[PDB]
């Protein structure tokens, strides 16, 4: 595989990431959309797809010295290190099933389950823009996208 | 010089800030002076504790089968978090204040450094339940499960001289009797009691003496008896310090640096950061070593 | 007070601010929403809450060597040094009355008077995202918010 | 040492012993310091 996908923040050689720490509530996989809640705990979003004003908050992969990878799920009830995405960076998202990415530059909406999808940019908040031409069929595949 | 609409006032901008507290960082000043320095990156520090073991046979001649046994081991966990803080001014201001010789920068480096240690002092007495690696929370010196909780019966702010020593030995006997610990102890008081330990001792009539001088003679096995403002009211704390009791491990010592300026109008910025962690001892059989009074 | 609020731009130790100079028209307080007008003069916005396309332009505190603080109002008819907020920085805004901030991460809309409020992110432009759990009752209190 | 799955635990090997009692062997510490030494075999 010439496109190795073992780091969820691949967005330039001079751009550092912005980290939002917090507590866990469930066991999600790295690369999914999050939403902070009451107390100081983070979990999956579970908001509607047609709701604006959400912050671009994805789950960073955990450190190598804590048993973390791009497919290892997080341990519940602990400190999950996340990423707030600035506009103009590339990040590996995680799409849903049965959608093909044909052109580099389509709009990336947010599904209600914590994954992303190609939606019409007239009724949902556009988070990012596609940057890789692949076709996915299993829910949970990593697709490169630019956050602008 | 000054104008003509300002010849009615003379000024002096020597400046005087605030005074901190009374007995502010007496406990933390002793822990961070006896601390062991580890490398940064080590988030959890495991210390091993072993047991006691043995069998003894006895006879009158000396020819009997001699038995044998060996010692077990167990482990204990702490955690090392990182603290940080920064400060900074703009470009047009600091070039203006350079001419007047008002410092305004070195009198900020001596000011954030006090607020930096205040949250460590907050962490030591109140552990935030969001730095946990596997099971190595800290919880704080007044809510931890590694700290013996003992409820006081008599209020130490209004009691006489006799009820003080009668309820200070009942605190020390949760370290000599029901927890089997020995060695030199230390005692820490709230300032609402260290002030009220100056009233009249009713027993001694050879003049006037305070309760505080009746504990620095009656209980000689006490290394220091100081005040610390983290407690408040009717609360005390007695424990052991050193490597066998309450101890601290420093990840990275307190260092400071300046964010470099690229353009001509980059604002001045400085950063101070620090990393250390705390844990009270616990023997292999499970005998605690710190008592927090009420 | 452990949360000292005497600088309106607290947004990282490596991120510098973007400054938009201009003339004054009124005497506003630092931390309010502005809008540039004809000529080269700035004042309070006084646009509707349900209007998009507005630029994130808040009033920086004036310099220390000109009688400036986080509560000292500006002098009218002079040069007001303002701040254009890039996405991904924390700034101290100024909210209106009778609204409590419970969760870190709600949407920050703009009231018509030059202050901010917690609005529904479906009919108004979302400027920033809350970052402090406090309850305000007097109009003109400084609340930390991240500009994404 | 230190499998790279963990590599985050400074495990120390000191031991930190086990404490005595306060008044464990005070009497026997005085008897065995003033004792007379006889030869073995004398029962």
């Amino acid at each position: 595989m010439a496109n190795s996908k073992n780091s969820i923040f691949v967005g330039g050689a001079g751009r550092v990431k912005q980290t939002i720490e917090g507590l866990a509530q469930s066991a999600f996989k790295p690369g999914q959309l999050l939403a902070r809640a009451a107390g100081d705990a983070i979990d999956v979003t579970a908001k509607a797809s047609t709701t604006y004003g959400n912050e671009f908050l994805i789950c960073d992969d955990q450190p190598q010295t804590l048993g973390g990878g791009t497919d290892v799920a997080v341990t519940a009830g602990d400190t999950v290190q996340a990423i707030s995405v600035l506009p103009g960076q590339y990040v590996l998202l995680s799409f849903a099933a049965t959608q093909n990415v044909t052109t580099k530059g389509a709009a990336v909406a947010s599904n209600g389950d914590g994954n992303f999808k190609l939606g019409n940019p007239a009724t949902e908040q556009t988070f990012a823009v596609t940057e890789e031409i692949i076709n996915v069929t299993t829910a949970g595949t990593l697709v490169l996208c630019r956050a602008i | 010089m000054q104008r003509v609409d300002e010849m009615y006032r003379l000024v002096d901008s020597t400046g005087t800030g605030e005074d901190r507290d009374w007995g502010n960082q007496t406990l933390l000043g002793r822990l961070l002076s006896q601390a062991q320095t580890v490398s940064i990156g080590k988030k959890v520090i495991e210390s091993r504790r072993y047991s006691e073991a043995g069998r003894i046979n006895r006879s009158m001649s000396g020819q009997t089968d001699i038995d044998m046994d060996k010692t077990k081991s167990s482990y204990q966990k702490m955690v090392i978090p990182v603290f940080d803080g920064a400060y900074g001014r703009d470009f047009r201001d600091y070039e203006a204040m350079r001419s007047e010789m008002l410092p305004a920068l070195a009198e900020d480096s001596e000011e954030i450094e006090f607020t930096l240690l205040d949250d460590v002092n907050d962490y030591l007495w109140n552990g935030d339940a969001k730095l946990k690696v596997d099971t190595a929370v800290w919880g704080g010196l007044k809510a931890d499960a590694s700290v013996a909780a003992y409820s006081l019966g008599a209020d130490l702010t209004t009691a006489t001289e006799a009820q003080v020593v009668a309820e200070l030995l009942a605190l020390l006997d949760v370290l000599r009797i029901t927890n089997k610990k020995s060695g030199p102890f230390e005692l820490y008081i709230s300032p609402q009691i260290m002030s009220n330990w100056q009233k009249l001792a009713g027993a001694n009539t050879n003049g006037f003496m305070n309760i505080m001088a009746a504990v620095r003679a009656l209980i000689p096995e006490f290394s220091v008896v100081e005040a610390d403002s983290a407690l408040q009211g009717n609360q005390v704390l007695c424990s052991v310090v050193g490597t066998r009791g309450l101890h601290a491990k420093i990840g990275m010592m307190m260092s400071s640096y300046q964010v470099p300026r690229v353009m001509h109008n980059d604002p001045y910025q400085f950063v101070k950061w620090f990393a250390a962690g705390f844990q009270s001892n616990n023997s292999f059989s499970g005998l605690k070593s710190t008592v927090y009074g009420s």
